[PDB]
This record gives C-alpha cells, sequence and structure tokens, in this order.
C-alpha cells in the first residue's frame, strides 16, 4: 500500500536484434511491498510493470522445473526459489548462468548442455530388451533408495555452469548434471550396462577433468551432489573389469 | 534426428560464427573457501613444481656446490626475524598443498563430501597449514 | 502481404505439437512405429507442466491388495459424474496396468514396496469393489515427484528413435484444408524464422489453460495454446466450464500440495481444529472426491471457519503423521511447504486453498485419440488431427478427475494416438499439399501483435481476464455473477484492439510470446465462462447455486420404471461443445451426447448414473 | 589399454601417497635411497599434475602439442638435475638440513 520499500536489481541485457548492441547492465526498481518474495516474482513484475522486453526463462515458478536457472548474487540458482535480498542498501546484480552463449538477455543456449546428457544413454538399458513391457522389473526398496539424490536432478544446469572446469572444457568435459546423471544409471539395479557406461568415461575429458573444486554441490537447487556421485565414479571407474 | 554428437557440432558451428556474446563467468561468480582453497591448491603445486626445476637446473648451471651457497648466505649473518619469515615463505606452500593434498587424496575414497565437511576439512587444513609451517621455520 | 518472414516447410509423415508427457509418449511412438515424427514444443521437453505432477499415476496393480482394473473404471465413471464417456474410461483403466508397468520397464523410478514392487498409495475416490469393498491403493508412485520422474523417464527414452524435435517453437495455428490437418505453423523463437510443418497427421497435446484464472497451481505455460489453435481452426472445443479446482494448492504461492498428502493419512482442519470433512463425507472424509472436497472447504471458508489472520484458507495437517514416512512419501512437498509456506510439516499444518488445478475439458476426441466435430448430431473424426493428454477430453474425466488420472490419460491416448495413426496410415504415405500461402494469417496476428502500440499492455489485459475469472467462475457460480463475467470478459476481448507491446524484434520476443498466449488464453476463458453460464444445472466441478441439481434424462434418483425420459434438449448430461467467433469474440454453443457404452459389456459394465456422494 | 585414463588417475594418486610417505621418510632416514625417491617421486607427481594443467588451460591441437613437448623436456631434465644433485652433490635431504642451518 503506502510505505514502499524499493529494491534495485541489476540486470544483464543483451539484444540480439539491435544490430551491434553490447551486453550492458540495467537497473530496476521494485518495491518489495508489491512483490512476491522471489527474484522470479521481481523479474516479472519488471517485465510486466516496467520493461516487457526484459526476457528470460520461466515455467513451473515452483523451482521444479529448471527452467529459471540464472546467476543471482554472484550464484547460481533458481530465480522462482531463491528470495530477494531485503537489504535495500544492495543492488542485486543478475546475470545469466556463467560461460554461455547467451541467446538474449538472461536466456543461455543449453543445447550442448543437452547434448552431453543425451550422449551418455539416461534410459533403462538391459541386455535382454525381449521382454519389454510384460512385467514391473522388480526392486528392493534398498536399491531404490540408492536412487535417491540422484534421480531428482531437474537439469537447470547450474552446477555445471558454475563448475570451472566446465567453463574450460565443456565441449568435452560432460559436467556434473550430466555425470551425476551417468551414475544414476550406473548404480540403477536394474540396468544392465554398467561396465559399458564406465567405459564411455575413459578419456581426459568427459569424467576427469573433475578436480574436486565443490562449486557444483552448493550451487545445486535441489540440495543435491553431484561432486559425490563424481568421486564414486572415478571408484568404479578404477575398480571394475572387462 | 541428429545425434549427441552431430548437436555437439552444431552447436560450436552455430554459436563460433554467431554474435552472441558469452556470458561472464569468473568476473561475476561469488567466492567461497572451497573455490578458493581449491585454485591455492594448484597455484601451489605448480609453484613447488617450478621450484623443483628451478633446484634441478642450478644443480646443473651453477659454478658452485650447494655448501658454499649456504656458506654465503650465513656470512651475511641475517636477522633471525628474515630467516624465519624466509624458511616460513619456504614452507608454507608445501604445507598448504601436502595438507590438502591429503584432503584431496580422502576424498578419492569418496568421504568428506557434504558441503559442511568440506567447509571443515578445509579450514582444519588452513589451521594444520599455518602450524606445521610456524613449528618448521622455527625448527 | 509481403514475406517480411522467411518461411521454412517440413514435411513429416507425423506433427507432434506438445512436449508433456502425452506429446512425448505420442512422438516416438510414432517413431518407434517407423513414422517419421516430429515433435514441436515451445518448451524443453523436461520444462513441462507434467513435470510438476506429484501424487502419482492409477493402475490396479494389485501390488498393496488385490484389485480390479474394472473397479477403477467404475471410480473413474462415478467420479465424473457421468459426464465421462465410458468407452475411452473403458480403455484408459484397463490400459493403465500395461502402461505403468511400461513406465517402470523404462526406467521409471517408482517407489517400492517389501517385495520389490511398485508401491501405491490411496489417493481421492477410489475404491475396491465397485465402491463397496473400502479404500482402493492404486496410485503408484516415485515419492510425490512422480510427473518429474514421469517427465524424465520419458525424455530419455525418446531419445532411442528418430524423432525430430523443434524445440522453442510456438506453434500458432492449424493448417486446415477441407476440413482436414494438414499440419501447423510455427514461430522458430530462437531464431525468428516461421516454419510450416506439413505432415498427415497432426496430435496436439499442448496441455491445460490453468492460468485463465488469477491464481492457478499450473505453470505460467499452460496457456491452452493448442486448445486456442482448434477454436481458430473453427473446430470445437468440449466440456471448458469443467475446471478443477484442487482442495490444495498452497496458500499464496498456489503451488499444489499434492492429494498425496492426504492419501498418507493428511487432514484438513479449519479455525477450530474440526476435521470437518467428517462431516460433509462422512465415509471418504478427505479422500471424496477433489469437487467435493474443495466446495466443502469453501464453504467452512466463506462461513466463517477458515484459518489465518484473513480467515481466507484451511489448514492441511500432516504433523500426526511419523517423520520418516513424511520424508520417504512426500519429500517433495515438505521441501515445498518450508520454501513457500515456511512450513515445517513435523511440527505445523501447511495452509491451503481450493486452487485452480487441471481442465477436464478440452478438444473433443473419441477414446482413439482423434479429434471429432459434431455435425448434424453425429461425431465426425477430423481426418489427420488428434489430441491427448490434458489439452484434450477423450473424455475420460468429464465433470471431474480423480486425482492420478490424468498422467495416466496422458501416457495411454498419447500412446493410443499412436497405435491409431499406425492402423490407420502408413509410414511415407505422400504428404498432403499446402496452398502457397498457407499460414499467412497466423503470420499477419503475429506481425500486428510485435508492433502494437495501444492504450492496454498485455500484463494488463491478462490480469484483467485472471481477476474476471477468478471471481466470476470459481467453486460456487451464480447466473448473475457468470453473466456479468461474461461481459466484462467479452469487453477485455474486445479491448485487445488496444493491446500494447513494447518489444520489437523477433529472437526470444517473450512480449510477444505471452500476447499470443494472451490471444490463446482468452478464446479459452471465454468458453469456459459462456459454457459455465448456459449449464443451468450442478454436475462435478461445476456447482450452480442457483440450479443445485444434477440433470440427467432420467431423475436417476428414483426407480426409471414409468419415467418421461427427458429430451436431450431439456435436461444437462451432454458435453457442451463451444465454438467462438475469433474476429468478435462471439461464443457458440451446441451439445452432443455423453457415450455410455463400453467398449464390450460382457468384459466391463456400463454403468447407470446414480447419486453421487462420498 | 582401455582402461589408460583410470589407470593414470589411479597411478596419480598412487604416487601423491608415495610422495606423502617420503616426507616423514626424508627427515627419519634422510640418506641416498630416500633422496632418489623423492628425484623419482616429486619428478613424476610434478608432470602429471602439469600435465592436468595443460590439459585444463591449453586448447588446439598444435598449441598442447607444444605445452605438453616442453613439459616433457622441462621434466626428464628437472629429474636429470635433481639426480645430478643427488650423486655430484650433498642429496636432498642433506641440502635441506643445511638449508635449515642458516
Ligand atoms: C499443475 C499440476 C498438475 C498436476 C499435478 C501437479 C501440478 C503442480 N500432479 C498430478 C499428479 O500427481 N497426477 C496426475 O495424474 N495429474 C497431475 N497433474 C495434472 C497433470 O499433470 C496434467 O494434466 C498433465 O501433466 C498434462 O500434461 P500434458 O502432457 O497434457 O502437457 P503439459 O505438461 O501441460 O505440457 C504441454 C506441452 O505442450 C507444449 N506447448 C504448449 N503450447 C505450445 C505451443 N504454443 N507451441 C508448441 N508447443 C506448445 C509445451 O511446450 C509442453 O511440452
Ligand atoms: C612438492 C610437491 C610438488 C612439487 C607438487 C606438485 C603438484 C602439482 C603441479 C600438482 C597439480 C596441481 C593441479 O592439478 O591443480 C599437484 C597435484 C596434487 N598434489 Fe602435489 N605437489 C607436491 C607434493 C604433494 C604431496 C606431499 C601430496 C600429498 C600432494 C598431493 C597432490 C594431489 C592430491 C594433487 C591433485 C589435486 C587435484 O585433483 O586437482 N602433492 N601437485
Ligand atoms: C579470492 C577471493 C577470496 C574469498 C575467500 C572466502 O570467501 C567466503 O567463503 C565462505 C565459506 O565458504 C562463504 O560462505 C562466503 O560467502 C565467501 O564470501
Ligand atoms: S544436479 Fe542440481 S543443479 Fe545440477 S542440474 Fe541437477 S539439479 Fe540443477
Ligand atoms: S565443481 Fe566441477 S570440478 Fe568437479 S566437483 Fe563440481 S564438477
Ligand atoms: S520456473 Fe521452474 S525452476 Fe524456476
Amino acid at each position: 500500500a503506502a510505505t514502499s520499500r524499493i529494491k534495485k536489481f541489476s540486470i544483464y541485457r543483451w539484444d540480439p536484434d539491435k544490430p551491434g548492441d553490447k551486453p550492458r547492465m540495467q537497473t530496476y526498481e521494485v518495491d518489495l511491498n508489491k512483490c512476491g518474495p522471489m527474484v522470479l516474482d521481481a523479474l516479472i513484475k519488471i517485465k510486466n510493470e516496467l520493461d516487457s522486453t526484459l526476457t528470460f526463462r520461466r515455467s513451473c515458478r515452483e523451482g521444479i522445473c529448471g527452467s529459471c536457472a540464472m546467476n543471482i548474487a554472484g550464484g547460481n540458482t533458481l530465480a522462482c526459489t531463491k528470495k530477494i535480498d531485503p537489504d535495500l542498501s544492495k543492488t542485486t546484480k543478475i546475470y545469466p548462468l556463467p560461460h554461455m552463449y547467451v541467446v538474449k538477455d538472461l536466456v543461455p543456449d543449453l543445447s550442448n548442455f543437452y547434448a552431453q546428457y543425451k550422449s551418455i544413454e539416461p534410459y533403462l538399458k538391459k541386455k535382454d530388451e525381449s521382454k519389454q513391457g510384460k512385467e514391473q522389473y522388480l526392486q528392493s526398496i534398498e536399491d531404490r533408495q540408492k536412487l535417491d539424490g540422484l534421480y531428482e536432478c531437474i537439469l537447470c544446469a547450474c552446477c555445471s555452469t558454475s563448475c570451472p572446469s566446465y567453463w574450460w572444457n565443456g565441449d568435452k568435459y560432460l559436467g556434473p548434471a550430466v555425470l551425476m546423471q551417468a551414475y544414476r544409471w550406473m548404480i540403477d539395479s536394474r540396468d544392465d550396462y554398467t561396465e559399458e557406461r564406465l567405459a564411455q568415461l575413459q578419456d581426459p575429458f568427459s569424467l576427469y577433468r573433475c578436480h574436486t573444486i565443490m562449486n557444483c554441490t552448493r550451487t545445486c537447487p535441489k540440495g543435491l551432489n553431484p561432486g559425490k556421485a563424481i568421486a564414486e565414479i572415478k571408484k568404479m571407474m578404477a575398480t571394475y573389469k572387462e | 534426428a541428429t545425434t549427441a554428437k552431430e548437436e555437439m557440432a552444431r552447436f560450436w558451428e552455430k554459436n563460433t560464427k554467431s554474435s552472441r556474446p558469452l556470458s561472464p563467468h569468473i568476473s561475476i561468480y561469488k567466492w567461497s573457501l572451497p573455490m578458493a582453497m581449491s585454485i591455492t591448491h594448484r597455484g601451489t603445486g605448480v609453484a613447488l613444481s617450478l621450484g623443483v626445476s628451478l633446484f634441478s637446473l642450478a644443480a646443473l648451471l651453477l659454478p658452485e656446490q650447494f655448501p658454499h651457497y649456504v656458506a654465503v648466505v650465513k656470512s651475511l649473518s641475517l636477522s633471525p626475524a628474515l630467516i624465519y619469515s624466509a624458511k616460513f615463505a619456504l614452507v608454507f606452500p608445501l604445507s598448504y598443498h601436502t595438507w590438502n593434498g591429503i584432503r584431496h587424496l580422502v576424498w578419492d575414497m569418496g568421504k568428506g563430501f557434504k558441503l559442511s565437511q568440506v567447509e571443515q576439512s578445509g579450514v582444519v587444513v588452513l589451521i594444520l597449514t599455518l602450524l606445521s609451517s610456524a613449528g618448521i621455520a622455527a625448527i | 502481404i509481403s514475406t517480411q518472414y522467411p518461411v521454412v516447410d517440413h514435411e513429416f509423415d507425423a506433427v507432434v505439437v506438445g512436449a508433456g508427457g502425452a506429446g512425448l509418449r505420442a512422438a516416438f511412438g510414432l517413431s518407434e512405429a517407423g513414422f517419421n515424427t516430429a515433435c514441436v514444443t515451445k518448451l524443453f521437453p523436461t520444462r513441462s507442466h507434467t513435470v510438476a505432477a506429484q501424487g502419482g499415476i492409477n493402475a490396479a496393480l494389485g501390488n498393496m491388495e488385490d484389485d480390479n482394473w474394472r473397479w477403477h473404471f467404475y471410480d473413474t465413471v462415478k467420479g465424473s459424474d457421468w459426464l465421462g464417456d465410458q468407452d475411452a474410461i473403458h480403455y484408459m483403466t484397463e490400459q493403465a496396468p500395461a502402461a505403468v508397468i511400461e513406465l517402470e520397464n523404462y526406467g521409471m523410478p517408482f517407489s517400492r514396496t517389501e517385495e520389490g514392487k511398485i508401491y501405491q498409495r490411496a489417493f481421492g475416490g477410489q475404491s475396491l469393489q465397485f465402491g463397496k469393498g473400502g479404500q482402493a491403493h492404486r496410485c503408484c508412485c516415485v515419492a510425490d515427484r512422480t510427473g518429474h520422474s514421469l517427465l524424465h523417464t520419458l525424455y530419455g527414452r525418446s531419445l532411442r528413435y528418430d524423432t525430430s524435435y523443434f524445440v522453442e517453437y510456438f506453434a500458432l495455428d492449424l493448417l486446415m484444408e477441407n476440413g482436414e490437418c494438414r499440419g501447423v505453423i510455427a514461430l522458430c523463437i530462437e531464431d525468428g524464422t516461421i516454419h510450416r510443418f506439413r505432415a498427415k497427421n497432426t496430435v496436439i497435446a499442448t496441455g491445460g489453460y490453468g492460468r485463465t484464472y488469477f491464481s492457478c497451481t499450473s505453470a505460467h505455460t499452460s496457456t491452452g495454446d493448442g486448445t486456442a489453435m482448434v477454436t481458430r481452426a473453427g473446430l470445437p472445443c468440449q466440456d471448458l466450464e469443467f475446471v478443477q479446482f484442487h482442495p490444495t494448492g498452497i496458500y499464496g504461492a498456489g503451488c499444489l500440495i499434492t492429494e498425496g498428502c492426504r492419501g498418507e493419512g493428511g487432514i484438513l482442519i479449519n479455525s477450530q481444529g474440526e476435521r470437518f470433512m467428517e462431516r460433509y463425507a462422512p465415509v471418504a472424509k478427505d479422500l471424496a472426491s477433489r469437487d467435493v472436497v474443495s466446495r466443502s472447504m469453501t464453504i467452512e471458508i466463506r462461513e466463517g471457519r477458515g484459518c489465518g489472520p484473513e480467515k481466507d484458507h484451511v489448514y492441511l495437517q500432516l504433523h500426526h503423521l511419523p517423520p520418516q514416512q513424511l520424508a520417504t512419501r512426500l519429500p517433495g512437498i515438505s521441501e515445498t511447504a518450508m520454501i513457500f509456506a515456511g512450513v515445517d510439516v513435523t511440527k505445523e499444518p501447511i495452509p491451503v486453498l481450493p486452487t485452480v488445478h487441471y481442465n477436464m475439458g478440452g478438444i473433443p476426441t473419441n477414446y482413439k485419440g482423434q479429434v471429432i466435430t459434431h455435425v448434424n448430431g453425429e461425431d465426425k473424426v477430423v481426418p489427420g488431427l488428434y489430441a491427448c493428454g490434458e489439452a484434450a477430453s477423450a473424455s475420460v474425466h468429464g465433470a471431474n478427475r480423480l486425482g492420478a488420472n490424468s498422467l495416466l490419460d496422458l501416457v495411454v491416448f498419447g500412446r493410443a494416438c499412436a497405435l491409431t495413426i499406425a492402423e490407420t496410415c502408413k509410414p511415407g504415405e505422400p504428404v498432403p499439399s499446402i496452398k502457397p500461402n498457407a499460414g499467412e494469417e497466423s503470420v499477419a496476428n503475429l506481425d500486428k501483435l510485435r508492433f502494437a502500440d495501444g492504450t492496454i499492455r498485455t500484463s494488463e489485459a491478462r490480469l484483467n481476464m485472471q481477476k474476471t475469472m477468478q471471481s466470476h467462475a470459481a467453486v460456487f457460480r451464480t447466473g448473475s455473477i457468470l453473466q456479468e463475467g461474461c461481459e466484462k470478459l467479452s469487453q477485455i476481448y474486445r479491448d485487445l484492439a488496444h493491446l500494447k507491446t513494447f518489444d520489437r524484434g523477433i529472437v526470444w520476443n517473450t512480449d510477444l510470446v505471452e500476447t499470443l498466449e494472451l490471444q490463446n488464453l482468452m478464446l479459452c476463458a471465454l468458453q469456459t465462462i459462456y459454457g459455465a453460464e448456459a449449464r443451468k444445472e450442478s454436475r462435478g466441478a461445476h456447482a450452480r447455486e442457483d440450479y443445485k441439481l444434477r440433470i440427467d434424462e432420467f431423475d436417476y434418483s428414483k426407480p426409471l420404471q414409468g419415467q418421461q425420459k427427458r429430451p436431450f434438449e431439456e435436461h444437462w448430461r451432454k458435453h457442451t461443445l463451444s465454438y467462438v467467433d475469433v474476429k468478435s469474440g462471439k461464443v457458440t454453443l451446441k451439445y452432443r451426447p455423453v457415450i455410455d457404452r463400453t467398449l464390450n459389456e460382457e468384459d466391463c459394465s456400463s454403468v447407470p448414473p446414480a447419486i453421487r456422494s462420498y | 589399454s582401455s582402461k589408460a585414463a583410470s589407470l593414470h588417475w589411479t597411478s596419480e594418486r598412487a604416487v601423491s601417497a608415495l610422495l606423502l610417505g617420503l616426507l616423514p621418510a626424508a627427515y627419519l632416514y634422510p640418506g641416498p635411497a630416500v633422496d632418489y625417491s623423492l628425484a623419482a617421486a616429486l619428478t613424476l607427481h610434478g608432470h602429471w599434475g602439469l600435465g592436468q594443467v595443460i590439459t585444463d588451460y591449453v586448447h588446439g591441437d598444435t598449441p598442447i602439442k607444444v605445452a605438453n613437448t616442453g613439459l616433457y623436456v622441462l621434466s626428464a631434465i628437472t629429474f636429470t638435475g635433481l639426480c645430478y644433485f643427488n650423486y655430484y652433490d650433498v642429496g636432498i635431504c642433506k641440502a635441506v638440513a643445511m638449508l635449515w642451518s642458516i
């Protein structure tokens, strides 16, 4: 109502349709008294009420779809679940996921990331696939438990775009996102290609560019630990037999 | 459809010839102790290696043998302070890199991955680094 | 008219539009069956609203107790308040077990029972022995993240086939010729190009349109885009006034709090500590149908027993349940409760309120997934057009959907669509031609909005629509209020000529995309509130306080023995078919009979209307 | 060998663990045996390590080829010079001790 609390946001901007445009930071003032508690709430309010040209991804609005991942106050997170910092003395800086080709504004081109995911064959593979569809495969509570902390990934790419290794060798290093998923299939008690899944990582980059920086785990919006999955892979990588 | 390898290839092809800018990273990313201790582990390893390489080079190139250089220095009867300061500075890198290297070996065993334990192991590393250096620079 | 926009033409055997759970299943189902398939979606597949589904997907597997798909069939038919086509419901429920087993064999990380099988929980309105043997436990699930897993499993599976995806392409309209669908036209958001995908068959699985409302559980992306393209094709949409308000969307944010909470032992409580459902549905209590639970909660609030400082919501209590159970069965909502309500479900209740959630109505199809038109009293399938998922109206949900029946719906009919095109067509068959300027009107409209410089900005119009639908078409409805809404609404729709956009580019112009979604949304809201106003009866989710009874062809509360069957035109047990004159925004209605026969009376008996209470 | 990448990763760790043990061994049993072990261990560890660095930060077929080439020289030279010191001079342990006498 009456008695505002104006917060400033410096957001990255780049129009691929303004010939010869240069990335620039634009600042927006928002009244937190007439805005939802989340940064996405702020981003939407801005596009709706001050600059409908501010472009970005969003959909779910509850942190499950992974669409809105961006860099807020130097860290990768989901705009839709990151509380706006109430300290009016600070201007929150919003950038696109780091080291990514910017398609427009806060929208990164994630196709390489998607292709990397495709490359590890994230889907159940059984030697005999002659019986697909006749009966539920059996999996114990204990084996289904090993999947917790792995299946929840929403493929948001915050962790991978936070890892310096992926910043320097993203073309060959799969990244925490995809690697954890590769591990997600390695330990599914129902999959029969564990050895082949490891074989695919027998090169200097795919997996071994991880030097345990742990930015990934710190940045994960779902509280997942890709960094640890990666280390379990290394232990398998170095114990499996042909 | 397009295979993953095909997609990666057009991704680079498309973008490297585009007018699309690269979003910033190292210049805008928020640091943490873990991150900082991690690259420091790199800088120290490298420095230890360049140090070990300068030593072997000198063993093959300098006219005089080690004992003479040691003497030369003892003949300057330098302030212990400076003596201690140099020794400390000498062993810090090694100490930091050693303790933190043990940290990495523990991680390689797959232990200490909870983010809060990463912060713990690191701080322990930092104090052990500080203590071992002081101890040694004093020996 | 000038091609200021370049055009790229594609030719496939099939074009699937939408890549949520239904679209994905339809798309590789087609590729799997040999068809050179294109899948066009505005979102990267895993971003689809489906990924947010929580509680589960029903199937009489019998992993918890002995089951019978026929019992599931009955629960659904009863659930739909008899507005559901029983042939479809028959198909859907008999196929369930196989469809779910198929998801598991794809790798869906279902939760497990002690016997290594798919763990199933209880859900609203499911019973054993056709309503006589107590609570059913057939909601197969992945903790409270079944949608997320289902969508990831399907996307991963699709990676194995030659399906061509066109991600972040916004489908504008259908390419209609002589009442047959030739394909679709779209805007490629990444590069500002126009694309025409000619195919012999088009499947529309574009999701619902909960964003016609101010407060929904739906994603900002649920804007009924495909529903809208049907309208613009001159085809009718069905039962749009049948909007489901989920009992427990969290207070404030709107995020859904799965019914799975109640399935696991959660209870609704008023500002007086009362478990009021023991009073509105003495038997099912908190597990009554959604329309029922939502109305019940609503009365409690307007009657003054609502909780919180504004007494505008009630409490979902879970804290009486063991903590390991909450962690194992409801990990998702536990976190969501904390994030959006600061609630620790192990100590305090979650503030909830009925929230627009799902659309029972949609593009009308037959049980094979084929879109149907209704001329002179007969259902005719529109050649080359199919629909599945929430975007459709098979209708297996009729006037009210049983929770966990959509995720089922999605995979069953998405596969049906595939199986059907397959038995009907052959891969490679010569793709139908399209006139050189086909779609030219979509570009027109597109370019018109891109430069709009009126007085009313999109966000302003939209909000006008959402607020109108919110107070004129809620849980309880009335003719005067609905009549008001219909006009306000038609005003807003006329006022779209006063629209102002600002972004003038074409690449990733979401200013423009969201304006197209407003046109799309309005087409849906109109049909929804007008159909509501015309439907003078109370059925399932549609509750008219001025017409509190359900009106069938017979009064089924008494013996039919010597009853003058009411004429079609004098009772409401029929599907609403809406049409809209795009230009004016004039809504036109017609009705078609509800299909009561099953696919085999010997195998599954048609179930006659009856009193519907829980 | 198909398992080259993992064999290396292991060897790398094995060598660090090796080099770690020589630290206490050089202070408790200083002499030739340890001095050479340190020469070998320090050279190898520093080599593999500098290679990870090049691998991470050097791109292009040629630049890489180059960096790697010159690393291989730096390392053989280093191992050589360390071995010279051990043979013609006091050796690593005794030297440290003397340095730690100033
Ligand atoms: C909102 C909601 C719904 C829901 C639920 C939880 C939430 C928070 N939980 C459920 C549950 O546990 N069990 C169940 O059976 N249902 C549940 N629901 C309802 C159900 O999820 C939905 O009915 C179902 O997900 C529908 O999905 P469908 O496959 O029909 O599609 P979608 O997910 O909505 O995705 C739409 C796809 O279409 C594409 N699209 C849309 N517009 C366009 C345009 N214009 N151009 C091209 N493509 C378009 C989208 O990109 C998407 O892929
Ligand atoms: C090169 C920049 C030096 C910054 C070193 C420490 O940085 C601090 O580390 C803490 C512990 O992880 C974080 O919680 C904190 O946010 C971060 O600023
Ligand atoms: S691991 Fe965490 S952050 Fe990385 S993608 Fe999955 S969820 Fe997003
Ligand atoms: S930050 Fe990168 S280096 Fe490895 S542990 Fe995480 S992937
Ligand atoms: S909008 Fe879905 S994760 Fe943020």
